[PDB]
């Protein structure tokens, strides 16, 4: 009677979508804020 | 471009991640549980009949105020050296009106068709219940994006056509045989739209 | 009969025959409507004589229209799987094709008339090109009517 | 704890069923049967019926609300042409008090045949997602599952297959919000990029 | 027999064979045909004879037709999944394939008629290379051909 | 015999050890293609000399060819999981190398031929180096065989 | 044995390992390919001498071939999970860190040889910088043998 | 013992350890080669002591490749969970601090041996910045062992 | 003890708390290292005196380092799901907060060594600005500190 299966939470399709569009919707604003800083265009010339 | 970079890398990164997921469904033996069955029956048939109906007011009226801009920056470009512009070639900023009419005509169609039911089951919501739900989706696509397309065809030549009418009086009428046939893909639109909801019926 | 969901592939099929051959038809008469309206300054007597890339382009529209005429009388509630799938891959074999036919229409006849207001003699071979630009979307409508019809 | 099982008089067993919890309930009062099932080891099951195509599973107690009553998982096995497979699905489940039924429907517990269901809530009390509803909504009879796993029809070495579970990455309703949502943000992102391009001028005159 | 979605991937190989086929065909026609019109301006005695790259994309799009109407008489309801894959793998390859070439035939067509305007030697060298961009689509046809008899 | 799934990466191993291939053919005979035309105002002697880059683009487009039709006769209704993958991995293994080999060879052959029209001593070096750009399809396709022989 | 899905990543292994690295090569051979034609015409003399940033990436082509050998060599229906895994990661250590040398070849053989045009003493210094170009796909090499081992 | 599945991330940090040091290394190699070219055109005497930045980039590509190494002995079928996700965190964080010490080694190394052309006495300051650019990659390392050993 | 999965959170925190900050010292050095390049052209005295904005961004990844032995020092197998969230919000915390002081000491000391070399009045002000620079990584530790006590 063995081969018992994985205990998947019942609330799998909240938790999962609570850490996905979150966590793909802080790292774009990553990219965003680490490209916009990473050229700035300074004055460098004096 | 740098804001293109963010789409074009959000549409590659997507995807690419479908096609590893898509060749690990297969791949194990999880393809029952894609069931594109289960997308299309279980959601809603209100979801599909009431975007359809908001996108066929709102991606018409896109293309017709598109049109506006394209050709009324033309008028009074042109028309700051020549003013005689400015009430012939208003038939131009008409053509991408009636786009919109075309529109808000069919959305007033399409938005009584609606009824309201009270089953909950796929079985139980029957096939010309659902049905009733794809129509309203796909006549709401095909005269919101065909006045869309139309929209910005009118306008491009009602451009153009302005401008010509600057350097010489007598092109005009020639040239507006050109958004004639810009104008008739609009009316190809709404042709499809009330054949795909002619025979079908919503509520219970 | 078929299942709930089967009728979805077929409107959808229906659309993109009209959708896609749309904005085909609307490129081939804006790109090359903006040629005509160029043109016209420098040279008026083909003001009338060169409209018929514009027209081209109107068929492509017309292609659409009866292969959306088709499925969306064909479409029936309870239609078959198979039934649905066969009007899909018509509307995406028309107006996607309708769309190439578009673009090739309005390229060559937005070129093909100012080259013909520098040069008349271009313009026995234009409508040559514009015969071949055209025919790409007529055998997307051969291609649509030999699916459907299964 | 192991699983009540309904071996056959062939060499090979038939279907086997599994929870932690088993509570049911009647009008007001819980009662946990879950040591008389699992724990016990020994059962009243009358009719274990097998014809390869449909199964049963009878449980009864003895010692419940009142009286003697049992409960009845209905499990069928049928072919489906458009997805060229053999499904299971658990039809509905009955409960027998005094005479009556109580008819609790079970859609969402299906299967492909091969492999097993399992669940983590399959409750009566309809909130939003319970997989059982009964045939009359003030129903008495209520029943509930902290934990679940059934394989039928095609059991192999006494113990369960891989699981089809109810896990769902999208289940319908957030699949319409995000729908909705990522629709409407191509709508967003398209009214910022016009506004993102407006530039001033340099000079004026 | 087989499931009744098999039929989905059958009907996009007849799809994906046309419009595939097409889209490269209009990039022949409309890349080509910008290069008539700048060349006739001076020339305009080059213009029947440098109609060949319109032309010879133009046998791209009936490789796309041929292997569209094979698969579409092929259909049935209830076909098996590995006949539905290889009218799949048929249709992209002829599509696939016919795209590339119909971007090569474009290319090397809008260069090579602004060459033979300039000079006449060029034109026993430009159908050379027009050849060797139309085989790529050849290639693929005959592919597409032992996909679909299987 | 195999699931029945299986199948289908099989002749996606047909489909895009063609399509990838004459991607880069296409590639190669388009961007060496402008560059004969380039050449061709001055130098046109060395037209014929020139074909050669088009040509050994050309040898990279049936390199994808005879893997794909080993492939697709290889192929049986249920074949086994391991045997399908194999094709698979032999299919994307000749069309990627063949699309890397046809964009280097491209690239060498538009900056060679118009390097040789100033100068006809680079013609001994500029085929020595295109043996080298040929060689990395050549690569791909034995690796392609002895994963289709398995 | 293994599981059915076990071949997948192995294979996986053997066709990543020559398309990156034949990607690399590609990529040494084309930006350094450029780099000859437009030096030659000043110095038609160092032309033999010049190709060995075009055979030092050609170098890293058959780097990627005898990984890819090695690793259809070992394959076999059935094989455990754990071995698939080792020759997938095989796979990605010789081809991306091919593809790596091989961008490293073609930027720094580009820039080279243009300015040895110039100077002859870089010559005997832009080799050596291609030397510690090439161990970065010899590094590439002894990961990918000790994976393919166990 | 551990799962079937274990393996796939263990052997993905022995990859990615070599993967993304050998693009730093190629990066500190390829973009500063270009800065020796232009350098040598006026200042042939300092070719052998302009190569500092190429020799230390290169020991950015054997700190990848020690960790690679001593991931690949430590591989074992059945394998903890735990044990394979400290070498996936061992191997991510010494290529991509390699690949940011590459980074840097490239950029600094590029602009000192530019700027050293007007002047010798940047030949000391760049080395001293080469330096700190250099730790960048063994600190990565020391985070690297100490993951592994556990 | 906690699951399985669990420790794979907490060496994610263990490797971005050095990858992200090498990346950010990577910057400090790559555009401050450019600017010294630039100035010593014309003002060589000061070079000892201008190499502090290299020095200041390595404790960065000095930042890092601390945070990733620490993370790499409480690992154990069964660690609890809530212990593992910890460290990986202290490596994010100290790994891209120092990304942006990276940057900050990037910017500021590539114009601030620009303007040094023109008037020598600004080091006292340079030096200020790059006090406020650094302690965005010095508050990324005091978070990661206070993370990995619990
Ligand atoms: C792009 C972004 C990708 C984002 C992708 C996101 C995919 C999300 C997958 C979630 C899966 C289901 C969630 C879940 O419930 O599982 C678990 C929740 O555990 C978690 O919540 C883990 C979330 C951490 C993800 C953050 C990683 C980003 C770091 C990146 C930094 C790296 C930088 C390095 C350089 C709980 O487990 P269970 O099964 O529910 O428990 C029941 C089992 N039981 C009964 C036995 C106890
Ligand atoms: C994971 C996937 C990883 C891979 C994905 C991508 C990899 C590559 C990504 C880099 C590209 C980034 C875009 C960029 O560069 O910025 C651009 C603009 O940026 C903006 O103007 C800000 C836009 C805000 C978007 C916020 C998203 C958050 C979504 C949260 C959703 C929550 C919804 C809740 C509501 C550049 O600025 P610019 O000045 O315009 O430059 C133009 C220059 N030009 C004019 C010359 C052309
Ligand atoms: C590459 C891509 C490979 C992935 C596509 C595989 C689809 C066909 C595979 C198949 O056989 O169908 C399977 C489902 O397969 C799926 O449903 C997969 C769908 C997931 C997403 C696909 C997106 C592809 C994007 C592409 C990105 C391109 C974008 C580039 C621009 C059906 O499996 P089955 O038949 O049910 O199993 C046997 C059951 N039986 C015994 C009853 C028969
Ligand atoms: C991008 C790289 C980062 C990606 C990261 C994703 C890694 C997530 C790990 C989760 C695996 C869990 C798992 O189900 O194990 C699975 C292993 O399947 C694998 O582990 C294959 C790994 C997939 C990565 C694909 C990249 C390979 C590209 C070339 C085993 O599944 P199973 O136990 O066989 O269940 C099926 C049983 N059944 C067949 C009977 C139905
Ligand atoms: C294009 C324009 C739009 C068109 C898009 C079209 C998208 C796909 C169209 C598929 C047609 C529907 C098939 C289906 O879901 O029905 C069945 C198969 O469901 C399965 O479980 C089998 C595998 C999943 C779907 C495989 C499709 C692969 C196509 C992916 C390739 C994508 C590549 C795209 C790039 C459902 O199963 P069932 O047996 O009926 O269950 C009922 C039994 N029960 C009641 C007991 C539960
Ligand atoms: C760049 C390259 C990146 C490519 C990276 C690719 C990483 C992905 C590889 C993971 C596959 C291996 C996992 C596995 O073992 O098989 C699993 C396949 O299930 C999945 O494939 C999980 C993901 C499905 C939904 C995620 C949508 C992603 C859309 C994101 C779009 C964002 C776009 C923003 C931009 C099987 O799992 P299961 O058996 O079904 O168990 C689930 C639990 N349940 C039973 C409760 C349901
Ligand atoms: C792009 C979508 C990527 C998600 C793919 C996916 O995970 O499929 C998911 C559904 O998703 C679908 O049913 C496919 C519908 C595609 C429509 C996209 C718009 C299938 O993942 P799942 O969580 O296993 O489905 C629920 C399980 N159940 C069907 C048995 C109840
Ligand atoms: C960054 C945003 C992050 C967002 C992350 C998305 C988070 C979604 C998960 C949270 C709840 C999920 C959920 O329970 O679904 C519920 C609905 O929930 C919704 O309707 C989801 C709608 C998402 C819209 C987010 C707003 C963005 C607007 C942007 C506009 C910009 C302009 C329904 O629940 P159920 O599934 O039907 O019940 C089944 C029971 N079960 C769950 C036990 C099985
Ligand atoms: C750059 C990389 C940065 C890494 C950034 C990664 C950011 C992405 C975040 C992933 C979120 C997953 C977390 C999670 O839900 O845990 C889930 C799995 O746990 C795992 O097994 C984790 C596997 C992640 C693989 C990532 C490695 C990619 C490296 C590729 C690089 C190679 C490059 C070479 C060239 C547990 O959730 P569950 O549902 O409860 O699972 C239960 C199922 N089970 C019982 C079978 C276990
Ligand atoms: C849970 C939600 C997570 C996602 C939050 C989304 C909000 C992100 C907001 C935008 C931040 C973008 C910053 C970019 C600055 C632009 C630079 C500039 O304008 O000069
Ligand atoms: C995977 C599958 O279909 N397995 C079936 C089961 C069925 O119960 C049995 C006969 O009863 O025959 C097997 O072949
Ligand atoms: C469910 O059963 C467990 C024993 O396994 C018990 O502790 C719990 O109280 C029960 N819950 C209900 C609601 O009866
Ligand atoms: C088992 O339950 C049934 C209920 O239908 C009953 O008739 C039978 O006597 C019971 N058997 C035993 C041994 O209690
Ligand atoms: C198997 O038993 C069921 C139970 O009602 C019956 O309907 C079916 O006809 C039986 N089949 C055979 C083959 O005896
Ligand atoms: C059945 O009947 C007996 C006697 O009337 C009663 O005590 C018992 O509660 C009843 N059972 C249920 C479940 O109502
Ligand atoms: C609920 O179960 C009853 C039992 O006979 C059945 O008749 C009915 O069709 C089921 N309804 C649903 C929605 O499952």
């Amino acid at each position: 009677t063995y081969n018992l299966a994985y205990k998947y939470n019942f609330e799998y399709p909240v938790v999962f979508n609570l850490v996905l569009w979150i966590m793909i919707g802080l790292a774009l604003t990553l990219i965003v804020t680490c490209y916009n800083i990473w050229n700035m265009d300074p004055g460098y010339d004096s | 471009t740098g804001l293109v970079l963010l789409y074009s890398g959000v549409f590659v990164a997507f995807w690419a991640c479908l096609l590893v997921v898509g060749i690990c469904y297969t791949i194990f033996d999880l393809g029952f549980r894609f069931d594109v069955a289960w997308f299309l029956t279980e959601t809603s048939p209100f979801m599909w009949s009431n975007l359809g109906i908001g996108l066929a007011i709102s991606l018409s009226v896109v293309g017709a105020a598109w049109g506006i801009y394209i050709t009324g920056s033309s008028i009074i470009g042109g028309g700051v050296k020549a003013p005689r512009i400015k009430t012939k070639n208003l038939v131009s900023i008409i053509f991408c009106e009636a786009v919109a009419i075309y529109g808000i005509i069919m959305a007033i169609v399409i938005s009584n068709m609606a009824e309201p039911f009270s089953a909950t089951d796929p079985k139980a919501i029957g096939h010309r219940n659902y049905h009733a739900g794809y129509s309203m989706f796909g006549a709401g696509l095909t005269v919101g994006l065909s006045n869309l397309f139309c929209g910005v065809c009118v306008g491009i030549v009602g451009s153009g056509a302005a401008l010509a009418d600057a350097q010489n009086p007598s092109l005009f009428v020639k040239i507006l045989i050109v958004e004639i046939f810009g104008s008739a893909i609009g009316l190809f639109g709404v042709i499809v739209a009330i054949l795909q909801t002619s025979r079908v019926k919503m509520g219970d | 009969n078929g299942p709930e969901y089967a009728s979805f592939f077929a409107v959808m099929g229906a659309s993109a025959a009209m959708v896609f051959s749309a904005l085909g038809a609307a490129y081939g008469t804006a790109k090359s409507g903006t040629g005509i309206a160029a043109m016209s300054v420098m040279r008026p007597e083909m003001i009338m004589k060169s409209i018929i890339p514009v027209v081209m382009a109107g068929i492509i529209a017309i292609y659409g229209l009866v292969v959306a005429v088709l499925i969306a009388n064909s479409l029936n509630d309870g239609i078959s799987l198979y039934r649905s799938f066969l009007q899909l891959g018509a509307g995406l074999s028309v107006g996607l094709s309708g769309l190439a036919a578009g673009f090739a229409i309005g390229i060559v006849g937005d070129a093909g008339v100012r080259g013909t207001a520098q040069q008349p003699r271009l313009f026995v071979g234009m409508i040559l090109i514009l015969i071949f630009a055209e025919v790409l979307g007529l055998y997307g409508l051969i291609v649509a009517l030999i699916l459907s019809t299964k | 704890m192991n699983v009540p099982v309904s071996y056959n008089d062939s060499y090979d067993t038939r279907i086997l069923f599994w929870a932690q919890n088993f509570s049911v309930a009647y009008g007001e009062h819980w009662e946990d049967l879950t040591s008389r099932t699992f724990g016990v080891q020994d059962l009243n099951l009358t009719g274990s019926f097998w014809n390869d195509t449909v199964a049963r599973l009878v449980l009864t107690y003895d010692s419940l609300f009142g009286t003697m009553v049992t409960f009845k998982f209905i499990l069928a096995n049928s072919y489906y042409s458009v997805s060229a497979r053999h499904w299971f699905t658990l039809e509905n489940l009955e409960i027998h008090s005094n005479g009556s039924v109580a008819y609790f429907n079970a859609s969402q517990v299906t299967g492909p045949s091969i492999y097993s269901f399992h669940c983590e809530h399959v409750s009566s009390e309809n909130e939003d997602g319970n997989l059982l509803v009964p045939d009359t909504q003030p129903s008495l009879w209520q029943m509930t599952f902290r934990d679940f796993q059934i394989q039928a029809f095609n059991v192999t070495d006494k113990k369960f297959s891989y699981a089809s579970d109810c896990a769902g990455f999208f289940s319908p309703g957030i699949w319409m919000g995000l729908l909705t949502s990522l629709f409407m943000l191509f709508i967003f992102t398209y009214g910022l990029h016009m506004i993102l391009s407006l530039k001033t001028m340099d000079r004026f005159d």
